[PDB]
């Protein structure tokens, strides 16, 4: 049996997002890519690096809003820019998330020297897509 | 039906008697200048049909015709002219050149025919040195066996013509001059070591007595696109020998010229058995290259194209006409218009189709 | 060297020398005296005979470019 | 077929225009030229930087 | 077409859509075929045809 | 098969498609209707309406094939019925008048009448009776039976000759040897017949 | 502090053939040839012997960045094929899919 990136059924009441609810083979055909970037193209160097950056990315903004993350986050590179849209709960002040945005951002374009925004779309609770 | 079947064949055995008239009908040979005039050079394919069908029939064409014409009219005080018959494969070129070969024979001249000259160039399983050039190398079966063809050809000249000049066959054995050319033949048939000089003598005294007037001297190089070509032998250091090194080769490259008189050279090309030549390749400069096409010239290319509509019916009438086309269907229209197709008026195909049916 | 030429060139080549050859072969069994060899070589014949080559070499060989090589090859050696 | 003197010497007059190789060279000591004109395995970014 | 095809079977393939027609001998066809090897390609110009 | 079940195998009859429609039974009258409604698969690329094409010569072609070599095989039945064709216009020719109508010349003829005179028409077949196999004659159907005379043909030459003959020469050699029955391969029919002979008594065995 | 020690020997190696790459090009390079004096090449092959041993480039080994797994790596990547499969698996790879056809 596959296991990979499956969530199994339980007694049906295990509310699971669009992300979750499709297996692998469903990337391309049902979900997109959570990351966008031009290395993977055909002639085209550097994938290596953007992939080690999306991994560092993830696990910044994980610890960076703690039990904040509604949903994983997309990444999105365009010439240099980078660009995180995360889906956030609205836990925090909203003046809480002005500082994280501000020192999120300064401390990630002065370590990969790129500039790089936050997008932040707050949802009121977790978006379920069907219970499992 | 068999209104062609009358076209199929013709009661004109002599070759002079042919023209255009004669055209796509299928003379006999007659039997004894099959045994005489033609121990060598017919195309393998074709012998066979001569021994199932018991009758040699080669069908009147008019590029032979036209080389018939020629050597009609041939001015023996002028040089030797090259004839060159080029065509594609299974065209006819050999049975052409062996119709030039059958009209010369019968009006008495000396026939120097080379049935094959990629025989010379390959597969060769002994090759010695040359005592009289060093550097060249000899063959001593392949000139034997044309010896003994050349010999049961011209048997009649062999006596008349006589040796010029004294030929130092070994310490012991030497040829006075005044002696029958008969005695070089047998010589050399006698021993093989010097068979490929028997050869060499053989070509160098028909080709100056030819311009005393004695004789007439048909060269007919059938596959003379490998003297100018590559060859396949190597040497004992394992590097590949040239034609000219070939003591036979060398020879024959000089009966080619137009530095004589006395005759006529009829040459044709031939794809088939050459090496490092493309399976499409029949045109003069293709299969001559640089070397042979700047040697020949100027000569006359005399293309055999396939059966036209006249000679395709004539042959189809003659295979049925022995019962060779035994299939049921192949009489019919459907059958015709089939085997036109599958073999395009070829006549090798033609001939390959119809030995299966 | 005529190897190393790209467009072939008749003038001074072994075309020349075969048919000077053979024209001279021609006239002495005329028992003509021996002829020069510009007269030789001006005649109308010997011209139409390097148009024909020269096309062979240079323009492409084929059924019907040879077909016009025969012909110069004909009236060039006086052949019927 | 041979190359024949007009054939090298013009050989040669290209490969000086076009800042190759002019004199004859054997295969070996053409990895010389190989060497000094292509970064070593150990100077290219891949290698060198292979980890974070 | 003898030329380029040199094997039997490869012509007959051609010959199939005349033949059954009873049409041979009376069209003249140009052909273009690039890929595959030589039975793919005497299929490939049957069907054109 | 990338067919689906719905196709329908192709008719290569020249005649038949342009017969007088009256001269069609109905039966083969409305298969004609009804296909114009269904979808035919394409023929094979060695199906043609050539009047030289023989199925059961193709068929022994397709059996000599080795790894998907068709021309080396078509090759050598063309050189088989070349070798018979020539064997028989030797003799014809070195034969009397009377001698000469008998002699058969059409490889076509001495190939069919050749293979039909090595069927077996009963062989033994393993039937189960009381749950235990028992070897008991059966009529051999006109599939296993043709079947059968083309590959003990096929399997004489290939093994039984001597290692500098040629398949065009055993093969030819045996087609003509069979069309007179003396040959290898008749003696393997007689020994089929012969084993279920002695194995009548089982006969009955047989439920249909 | 990186995966493991095996992953800290390799980086290390990787850092001193790039100190030593021009060194062990020129000095080799009067080896691959046939134009200078043996006694010299015989002498050129010990210079480039007596270099430290991990200058050497062919001792570098291409490692999981991530787990530091020797082989099952991808170039492209740089990732064993078990760590690709995770992030490949959940959409994190941009324009990797799984191959249907
Ligand atoms: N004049 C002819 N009379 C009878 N049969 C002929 C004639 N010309 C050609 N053929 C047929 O064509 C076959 C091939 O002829 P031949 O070998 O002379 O052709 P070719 O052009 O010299 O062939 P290749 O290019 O293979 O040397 C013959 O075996 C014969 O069946
Ligand atoms: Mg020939
Ligand atoms: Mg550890
Ligand atoms: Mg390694």
């Amino acid at each position: 049996k596959n296991r990979a990136a499956r969530v199994r059924v339980a007694k049906g009441n295990k509310p699971v997002s669009y992300e979750e609810a499709h297996a692998p083979h469903y990337i391309a055909h049902r979900k997109g890519w959570l990351s966008l970037h031009t290395g993977n193209l055909d002639g085209e160097d550097h994938a290596a690096e953007r992939t080690l950056e999306d991994v560092f990315l993830r696990k910044f903004m994980m610890g960076t809003f703690p039990g904040c993350l509604a949903d994983q986050i997309v990444l999105k590179r365009r010439a240099n820019q980078v660009d995180i849209c995360a889906l956030v709960l609205r836990q925090l002040p909203a003046h809480k998330f002005y500082f994280l945005v501000g020192y999120s951002e300064t401390l990630l374009s002065h370590f990969y020297k790129c500039p790089v925004r936050l997008h932040l779309q707050t949802v009121p609770s977790k978006v379920v897509y069907k219970y499992i | 039906a068999e209104r062609p079947r009358t076209v199929s064949r013709t009661s004109d055995s002599d070759p002079a008697k042919h023209g255009e008239q004669h055209e796509g009908q299928h003379y006999s040979i007659p039997l004894q200048d099959l045994k005489t005039v033609f121990p060598h050079g017919l195309p393998p394919r074709y012998m066979m049909q001569v021994k199932t069908f018991g009758e040699a029939c080669l069908m009147v064409r008019k590029p032979a015709l036209e080389l018939l014409g020629y050597l009609k009219n041939t001015n023996f005080a002028h040089p030797a002219v090259r004839y060159l018959l080029y065509g594609e494969k299974g065209t006819g070129k050999t049975l052409s050149l062996c119709h030039a070969v059958h009209f010369c024979a019968r009006h008495d001249w000396l026939i120097l025919h080379i049935p094959d000259a990629h025989l010379w160039v390959k597969n060769c399983r002994e090759l010695l040195q040359s005592t009289h050039n060093k550097q060249r190398f000899d063959q001593p079966l392949e000139a034997s066996t044309w010896l003994k063809n050349f010999k049961t050809t011209n048997e009649r000249f062999l006596s008349q013509i006589k040796v010029q000049e004294k030929y130092v066959w070994n310490k012991r054995e030497s040829t006075e001059k005044g002696s029958p050319l008969g005695e070089v033949v047998e010589q050399g048939l006698t021993r093989v070591r010097n068979a490929t000089d028997a050869v060499g003598v053989v070509l160098k005294e028909l080709k100056a007595q030819s311009a005393l007037g004695l004789f007439h001297l048909l060269v007919a190089v059938d596959g003379v696109n490998a003297l100018w070509g590559r060859t396949t032998l190597k040497k004992e250091d394992r590097t590949l020998i040239a034609p000219e090194e070939l003591s036979l080769v060398h020879n024959l490259r000089k009966m080619v010229k137009n530095d004589w008189h006395g005759g006529a050279i009829v040459l044709s090309l031939s794809q088939t058995g050459s090496l490092f030549k493309s399976r499409t390749a029949y045109l003069p400069h293709e299969l001559l290259g640089k070397e042979g096409f700047n040697a020949l010239e100027p000569f006359l290319p005399i293309l055999i194209p396939n059966y036209n509509p006249k000679e395709f019916e004539s042959s189809f009438q003659y295979y049925l006409e022995n019962n060779w086309l035994q299939h049921e269907k192949a009489s019919t229209e459907e059958g015709r218009k089939e085997l036109r197709f599958l073999s395009n008026c070829n006549p090798e195909q033609l001939e390959r189709l119809c030995a299966s049916l | 060297t005529e190897e190393d030429m790209d467009e072939y060139v008749w003038a001074k080549s072994s075309s020349e020398n075969s048919v000077l050859q053979t024209l001279l072969q021609m006239r002495a069994a005329e028992s003509s005296v021996a002829p020069s060899r510009e007269e030789l070589l001006g005649t109308k014949e010997v011209e139409d005979y390097q148009k024909c080559v020269v096309r062979l070499k240079n323009e492409g060989e084929n059924e019907a470019s040879l077909a016009q090589y025969k012909e110069s090859v004909k009236r060039l050696l006086n052949l019927a | 077929s041979p190359l024949s003197e007009y054939a090298l010497r013009m050989s040669r007059l290209s490969a000086r225009i076009f800042g190759e190789v002019a004199r004859s060279t054997d295969s070996k000591s053409m990895k010389v030229v190989s060497l000094f004109s292509e970064q070593p395995l150990a100077k290219k970014k891949e290698t060198y930087d292979w980890y974070p | 077409y003898l030329i380029y095809f040199p094997i039997t079977q490869d012509r007959e393939q051609l010959m199939f859509p005349f033949h059954f027609l009873d049409r041979l001998e009376r069209h003249d066809v140009t052909c273009t075929v690039s890929g595959g090897g030589r039975s793919a390609q005497a299929g490939a110009i049957r069907l054109a045809m | 098969s990338r067919y689906a079940p719905e196709f329908r195998e192709p008719l290569i009859d020249k005649e038949y498609y342009r017969k007088p429609v009256a001269e069609l039974t109905e039966e083969e009258k409305y298969d004609q209707e009804l296909k114009k409604t269904q979808f035919i698969k394409a023929a094979a690329a060695t199906e043609t309406s050539s009047v030289f094409a023989d199925p059961v010569i193709s068929k022994f072609t397709n059996m000599m094939m080795k790894g998907g070599n068709k021309v080396l095989a078509r090759s050598l039945m063309a050189q088989t019925l070349e070798a018979v064709k020539r064997k028989q216009f030797e003799k014809y020719r070195a034969a009397s008048a009377e001698e000469q109508a008998t002699i058969e010349r059409n490889p076509y003829r001495i190939f069919h009448e050749a293979l039909k005179n090595c069927e077996p028409v009963i062989g033994l077949v393993p039937i189960l009776k009381g749950g235990h196999f028992y070897q008991v004659p059966v009529p051999l159907a006109d599939r296993r039976r043709r079947f059968l005379a083309m590959k003990w043909m096929i399997t004489e030459c290939r093994e039984n000759k001597p290692r500098r003959t040629l398949m065009p020469e055993k093969l030819s050699h045996e087609l003509l040897e069979a069309f007179h029955n003396r040959g290898p391969v008749i003696k393997r029919k007689h020994n089929m017949h012969k084993m279920a002979e002695a194995n009548r008594a089982l006969a009955h065995y047989r439920w249909w | 502090y990186y995966v493991d020690w095996r992953m800290l020997r390799d980086l290390k190696r990787r850092k001193m053939a790039y100190e030593y790459a021009d060194e062990r090009l020129r000095i080799n390079s009067l080896r691959k040839n046939t134009i200078l004096p043996k006694d010299l090449q015989e002498m050129a092959g010990d210079e480039i012997a007596a270099l430290p041993r991990d200058s050497c480039p062919v001792r570098i080994r291409n490692r999981c960045v991530m787990t530091s797994r020797p082989r099952g790596v991808k170039r492209r990547w740089r990732l064993s094929r078990i760590v690709f499969r995770h992030l490949a698996d959940h959409g994190l790879l941009s324009g990797v899919q799984r191959a249907i056809w």
